[PDB]
């Protein structure tokens, strides 16, 4: 008996949560992980 | 590279000198690469729901 | 001295008395 309005509210909440989580995690981890992988093969120093 | 034209008069004599042959260089070719898009948007949103 | 003094007037009763609710659009609406 799950309502579609409940699912829409859940979708909205989850979308905003994912947006915030991405905005954080990007600069928290991936901005460093990319350059770390680049240094792994020595491709960052140009 | 490209081979030379085929000869049809090879009738050299016996016990003679080794005549200088036809030798040519190998032609070389080169190229270059090419280079983006624009992501113009509002972007003031997408921070809240 | 290893510290700083800051008045920091931070009553903010209204913000804690009204709660909050997330949305998914820059413009929300109700009807009543």
């Amino acid at each position: 008996k799950y309502s579609e309005e409940v699912l829409d509210e859940l979708r909205v909440d989850l979308q905003r949560r994912f947006n915030y989580a991405q905005g954080y995690v990007d600069m928290a981890v991936k901005g460093y992980a990319r350059e770390a992988w680049e240094y792994f093969y020595g491709n960052l120093p140009a | 590279d490209a081979l030379a034209s085929v000869d049809g008069n090879n009738a050299h004599v016996e016990g003679s000198r080794a005549e200088d042959g036809e030798m040519k260089p190998t032609v070389i070719k080169s190229n270059v690469t090419q280079i983006r898009k624009v992501v113009r948007v509002s972007d003031t949103a997408n921070t809240t729901a | 001295a290893n510290w700083i003094s800051v008045l920091s007037p931070q009553d903010t009763p209204f913000v804690s008395m009204t709660g909050k609710e997330s949305i998914n659009q820059t413009i929300f609406s109700w009807q009543t």
